[PDB]
């Protein structure tokens, strides 16, 4: 019972190439950017967790586990999509092809301001760190185990081990050096720790809207929402 | 309940 | 920079803080308890600033660079220490050698126990994976300066030390007899856990800040302002 | 701040 571990590091990089989900699109007041960023990342969720479905190994786990770990890791897996698509227009977040917005922009919403910021300084750490979409779509996959595996697990870590042997060998076909090649897999899985906490802080906001109960968000959000308490 | 349930599903 | 990975190794080894003991006798109720652990975290937030005064490329910060670091790892560093001494004491935590408690007495502090589960799921991971001294130093001063690199210009410094410690990780695999492929591998495993302390600094510090409106328990002084950095 | 006393202590 092993399905993924069997595949190359070329046959691992096609399969979550292929699985990628879109770039969706949306149609500045509190109320109606908080309601857009609502509507988006509710529709958002429904095609990852088909992109869920469609990584190595996922599938192989049971159906409490993939409802732990896409219930820790949504939120993050949001955000590094968002930053990796913004990631060549640099002081905006690209939430949608007609829909990018600053820093300025995010102020309408107070508290958002804040993510803002460190959603910014993720793209612009990617942008300077020259990310590869190959090496993007590994984090993605990486998070999406990694993120709650601690909250036969050992598969997992036997998946997440093998994803980490494909960054290798995307870096060694980049040609860099096996010093450059520890290096720089150390500087991109560091990101995850800030990801990490960009969510957390990005959790609290959502939990303030829902209090406020200024912005309607969607069940599935909510269901998503309150089982980090 | 959970909506999770049915996507991971369909 | 100019410190081979020996050299790297024993500063972090010889900057190592003591463990520190607590106020416990047996004679006892989630008050005291939550402030013992806030007395024990106080002092021990005095040896880590000690202590990151002797990480290398450290003091070659600003004063306020230093500030900001701290104040946003402060307790993910707490954390990982207190793992780190609970790795030989399965399903317990070893806050002080003569402090050593479990889930259940966790559960006296209302959401706590929520915190507990995680520690001990750390050392349960550290424990399972084998971890060592000479790399749980170099993760130690790795948190140090990447939970609050971005938070922030030339100092891009900081992640040539970084990278400085990441050879030194992989120079200590490579002497423990394992491949490169086995190197690469641990040293994903490895840097994958600060994901998970990170996650639990932020969960942990939300409940400091709980426990702060709920004035049943006074914090230090230092703890509050230490607090005040996350809030703000 | 309590903090920067000491890191210039
Ligand atoms: O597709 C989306 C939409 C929004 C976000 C996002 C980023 O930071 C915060 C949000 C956000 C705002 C409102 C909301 O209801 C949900 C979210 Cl996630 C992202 Cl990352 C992707
Ligand atoms: O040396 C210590 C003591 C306590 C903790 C700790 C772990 O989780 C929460 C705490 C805690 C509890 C009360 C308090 O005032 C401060 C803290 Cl950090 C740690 Cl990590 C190390």
């Amino acid at each position: 019972n092993s399905l993924a571990l069997s595949l190359t590091a070329d046959q691992m990089v096609s399969a979550l190439l292929d699985a990628e989900p879109p770039i969706l699109y949306s149609e500045f007041s509190e109320a109606s950017m908080m309601g857009l960023l609502t509507n988006l990342a509710d529709r958002e969720l429904v095609h990852m967790i088909n992109w869920a479905k469609r990584v190595p190994g996922f599938v192989d786990l049971t159906l409490h586990d993939q409802v732990h770990l896409l219930e820790c890791a949504w939120l993050e897996i949001l955000m590094i999509g968002l930053v990796w698509r913004s990631m060549e227009h640099p002081g905006k977040l690209l939430f949608a092809p007609n829909l990018l917005l600053d820093r300025n922009q995010g102020k309408c919403v107070e508290g958002m301001v804040e993510i803002f910021d460190m959603l910014l300084a993720t793209s612009s750490r990617f942008r300077m760190m020259n990310l590869q979409g190959e090496e993007f779509v590994c984090l993605k996959s990486i998070i999406l185990l990694n993120s709650g595996v601690y909250t036969e697990k050992d598969h997992i870590h036997r998946v997440l081990d093998k994803i980490t042997d494909t960054l290798i060998h995307l870096m060694a076909k980049a040609g860099l050096t096996l010093q450059q090649q520890h290096q720089r897999l150390a500087q991109l899985l560091l990101i995850l720790s800030h990801i990490r906490h960009m969510s957390n802080k990005g959790m609290e906001h959502l939990y303030s809207m829902k209090c406020k109960n200024v912005v309607p968000l969607s069940d599935l959000l909510l269901e998503m929402l309150d089982a980090h308490r | 309940h959970k909506i999770l349930h049915r996507l991971l599903q369909d």
